[PDB]
RNA sequence: UGCAUUAGCUAGUUGGUAAGGUAACGGCUUACCAAGGCAACGAUGCAUAGCCGACCUGAGAGGGUGAUCGGCCACACUGGA
RNA sequence: CGGUACCUAAUCAGAAAGCCACGGCUAACUACGUGCCAGCAGCCGCGGUAAUACGUAGGUGGCAAGCGUUAUCCGGAAUUAUUGGGCGUAAAGCGCGCGUAGGCGGUUUUUUAAGUCUGAUGUGAAAGCCCACGGCUCAACCGUGGAGGGUCAUUGGAAACU
């Protein structure tokens, strides 16, 4: 009876990011795998990997860090929810950490990102201010 | 009827009329039909007549009348002098 | 405005540019009654107030004349602490003091209000009129000489940057507006901008 | 030059069966105008040692604040305990507008183009902690692109 | 020209040729931005008892044929 | 909360009960009702004039007066200044302004305005207490 | 605008059926038919208040004033014709 | 309106600033009474015979025809917390339920383009409101030029997510 898929999936990442993990996964969909692709399209992790099982197979994460035993993923938060579906305008779209994060864009142009919608001139359903 | 008038502006003892063609049933600064141009005759030399005479061809042909002071700057500046051939249709 | 005699004013405030100097006669610590004592400072909020006091009392106006220029310094999107000064340097108050038309500014800022200075043509009675640079800052031909008019032209030459002058009835040009480097360090102009922030 | 800024003088009275003490503690902030900022305190009595042991205490830890120059590079905040600060980058020609514990680490690093919505508490200990604990969590653009494994100029 | 041609779906056909369709849509709190469903029935005149139960009736406004009869019938799709 | 139930019940703001309830009230003299028009000073007439002890350990006797306003509300109003013309039935003017460390009395008495003149022997507080500026 | 310390509201009412009559419409009234229609999404009622532009201060999210100054509504000792 | 405004000359350096503190907040202090009295009093508070705090008087100070008081809306203040609040002991769980309505709901495919987000225009109000001039002796105070709506309508669409 969970309601936000893309948030509990996102906080499970931060659930093991705190204790310095290098390997986790998540279930799949039409979206959530391709959502996990846009993470490794920018390449914030080593590689997000293949979906295997019967229904919503585990697709890996492989958390990629810095050489000072650090972490790269500071801040992990979906902004929309069942009850509040939020949208963005392309003309006043901001920059996460003033140019040090990313903000993805979801519409029927394909689920795009901050660079992939600032020069696309569409907004959409924004999700993550991840820096 | 509907008629051209002298609707003023400006600070104390100094008017700035922008002309208005509208009904006589309204007050002199009331709600209008069309603010055509301005007319500031109170200068040292000029009357400062700015006029867009394109719409006098409409209203004077189906109901608007020039009235006794807005009539004769049109006969002075030549607004109705162009209308003199435009009424000659 | 101010309407004083600046002989104690060089000792009272930070500085107020009376003449060559007036502090060396008596003890220059304070004018009196409590000065050479437990010397107390005030806050940086009061220092910018004191840095305001070194320029409000210097330029001699009131507030909302030194203060209403500050919002038009928010219209000019340069450095707010100094673009405020360049519009403050662009008026008729620089004329009655700096180019010598008296032994001070008070006898010459009288002389504009009589209609005996007559800049830019016929008459500008007021010194709050910004000298829009390019207008011929002239002198009335019916008041050419006094004990004060042509005297301190010989004393103080170098009518300042982007304001030229002459002896052709002592007329200037005010060719452009001077920058913050043509604004003296007798009072630091940067420390007025935050008292007006508060 | 480890730039000094004092906060307060103090007196603490430990009421006992006998007599209360006259300890004069303090706390200071010590920056350098380079992005290498510390802060220190001490249970002292001497107003010099209120600076000196605390300047020594601030030189136990100067935190590394990455500064993309001209301002603070992002619209950031702070966090410690019951207090929290906030910073929005702005124009240079403003005049710095902030407070006691929120201006302190912000003025001893030479940035001068920032905001201050000092939320949270009024106790300056956790306030200037939140002024520091927020500021130490700052990151630049070049190291994170190295950390993420992109290039630096790819981020705009 | 035309007149307004809004849609609906019946709730209660009153006795002798008065059907009552239901319109509902989603308005927001502008302080919050969160939209919320809300309803507004606009009662149509049925000319010949055309509409039925379940019918997603598209209607068209008129001038009042009676006290409530502001809308007249164009389109009826199904029935339960 | 939820933004769902915030639609169901909005964030209604908090009221603020304002000080001096006798100065934001008029009187419909024709219909025995009350208006609310927030005067600076509503005039009145004295009924009793006395003094009062501060219950806080500061010790004095500060002079007060039982005044009835235009809208006939009886107050206890502090009479500032030293000497007065407030024996009884003086048709006076009354400000707000609470005197602390004195229970109940929270109104001043405007010196030198309505039927009193102000006090005489003041030379540092001259604009107040009814004293015209000397020479 | 607010009150459920206002919940059950209406009975030419509620739909239709015929006459009017209006610049036109019909429960608008009149003879007919069923109790219907209206409702806790708070109908009903109470209390309060001309409305809007506009003012104003707020980072924005905005919301408080109307002497202003404009646009619309209502009134002219009261109550009817 | 009005010979008012304005211009000429003559004129004397002519005839004009007031007010609250001088305690810590907050820059402006000292003596006489004074003896918790008179009285001040924004919070902390001063006066019990050595008051800088009262009251008496010189300095200054804040800034000018105002200064001070009174009352009234807003910021300060994220004490209504969508933005941006808590419910163990501080104020926030009935004594527990069960349950009617309501709200909100697991997972994975395909249709619409409704909601989303864009693109062609019309396009949003007069003093109020973007930017730059013109009129005012400055200015107070009135116009100009697009900006113009970038919000609403007339219009084309796109399906991950509803």
């Amino acid at each position: 009876t969970m309601t936000d898929p893309i948030a509990d999936m996102l906080t499970r990442v931060r659930n093991a990011n705190m204790v310095r993990h290098e390997k986790l996964e998540l279930p799949a969909s039409n979206i959530k795998k391709e959502i996990a692709e846009i993470l490794k399209s920018e390449g914030f992790i080593k590689n997000v990997e293949y979906v295997e099982d019967d229904k919503q197979g585990v697709l890996r994460l492989f958390l990629k860090y810095g050489q000072n035993d650090e972490r790269v993923i500071t801040g992990l938060k979906r902004i929309s929810k069942p009850g509040l579906r939020v949208y963005a305008k392309a003309s006043e779209m901001p920059k996460v950490l003033n140019g040090l994060g990313i903000a993805l864009v979801s519409t029927s142009e394909g689920v795009i990102t901050d660079k992939e919608a600032r020069k696309r001139n569409v907004g959409g359903e924004i999700i993550a201010y991840v820096w | 009827a509907v008629k051209i008038r002298l609707t003023r502006l400006g600070s104390k003892r100094n008017p700035f009329y922008r002309i208005v063609v509208a009904d006589a049933r309204s007050p002199r600064d009331g709600r209008i039909i069309e603010q055509i141009g301005t007319y500031n005759p109170t200068s040292a030399n000029a009357p400062e007549i700015k006029v867009d005479e394109a719409l006098a061809l409409k209203w004077l042909n189906d109901g608007a009348k020039p009235t006794d002071t807005v009539h004769n700057i049109l006969s002075k500046e030549g607004i109705m002098k162009k209308f003199d051939e435009q009424k000659k249709a | 405005r101010f309407r004083g005699s600046n002989w104690k004013k060089s000792r009272r405030l930070g500085i107020s540019l009376s003449g060559t100097g007036k502090e060396l006669e008596k003890r220059p610590y304070a004018p009196g009654q409590h000065g050479p004592n437990q010397r107390k400072k005030l806050s940086e909020y009061g220092l910018q107030l004191r840095e305001k006091q070194k320029l409000r009392y210097l330029y001699g106006m009131t507030e909302r004349q030194f203060r209403n220029t500050f919002d038009i310094a928010g219209k000019k999107f340069g450095v707010h602490g100094e673009n405020f000064m360049i519009l403050l340097a662009s008026r008729l108050d620089a004329v009655v003091y700096s180019l010598g038309l008296a032994r001070t500014r008070r006898q010459a800022r009288q002389l504009v209000n009589h209609g005996h200075i007559l800049v830019d043509g016929k008459r500008v009675d007021i010194p709050s009129y910004s000298v829009k640079p390019g207008q011929t800052i002239s002198v009335r031909e019916k008041s050419q000489k006094l004990n004060i008019i042509v005297e301190s032209v010989e004393i103080n030459n170098f009518v300042p940057e982007y304001l030229n002058f002459d002896a052709d009835s002592l007329t200037g040009t005010f060719v452009r507006l001077p920058e913050r480097s043509e604004l003296p360090a007798e009072i630091n102009e940067q420390l007025i901008v935050e008292y007006y922030s508060r | 030059e480890f730039e000094e800024r004092v906060v307060t003088i103090n007196r603490v009275a430990k009421v006992v069966k006998g007599g209360r003490r006259f300890r004069f503690t303090a706390l200071v902030v010590v920056g350098d105008k380079n992005g290498r900022v510390g802060f220190g305190t001490g249970k002292a009595q001497e107003v010099p040692e209120a600076i000196k042991k605390a300047v020594e205490a601030a030189k136990k830890d100067l935190v590394v604040v990455p500064r993309v120059e001209g301002t603070t590079p992002h619209t950031i905040t702070g966090r410690y305990g019951s207090g929290s600060v906030f910073m929005k980058p702005a124009a240079p020609g403003t005049g710095v507008i902030a407070g006691g514990p929120v201006r302190a680490v912000l003025e001893l690093a030479g940035i001068t183009d920032i905001l201050s919505k000092s939320l949270g508490s009024n106790t300056p200990i956790n306030m200037v902690r939140a002024t520091i604990d927020g500021l130490q969590n700052l990151k630049n653009a070049e190291d994170v692109a190295k950390l993420r494994g992109k290039t630096v100029e790819e981020l705009y | 020209n035309d007149r307004k041609v809004y849609v609906g779906k019946v709730v209660s056909d009153k006795m002798d040729k008065t059907i009552t369709v239901l319109v509902e849509t989603y308005k927001t709190h502008k302080l919050y931005g969160k939209r919320v469903k809300y309803s507004k029935k606009y009662k149509t005149h049925d000319e010949n008892n055309s509409a039925k139960l379940g019918d997603i009736v598209k209607i068209q406004e008129t001038r009042p044929l009676s006290a409530t009869k502001r809308f007249r019938l164009v389109e009826i799709v199904e029935e339960s | 909360p939820t933004i769902n139930q915030l639609v169901r019940k909005p964030r209604q703001s908090k009221i603020k009960k304002s000080d001096s309830p006798a100065l934001n009230k008029g009187f419909n003299s024709k219909k025995k009702k009350f208006t609310d028009l927030n005067s600076p000073q509503k005039r009145g007439v004295c009924t009793r004039v006395g003094t009062m002890t501060p219950k806080k350990p500061n010790s004095a006797l500060r002079k007060y007066a039982r005044v009835r306003l235009s809208n006939n509300i009886e107050i206890n109003a502090y009479i500032p200044g030293i000497g007065h013309n407030l024996q009884e039935h003086s048709v006076v003017l009354v400000r707000g302004g609470r005197v602390k460390d004195l229970p109940g009395v929270r109104y001043h008495i405007v010196r030198g305005a309505l039927d009193t003149s102000g006090v005489d022997g003041r030379r540092q507080g001259r604009s107040l207490y009814g004293t015209k500026k000397p020479k």
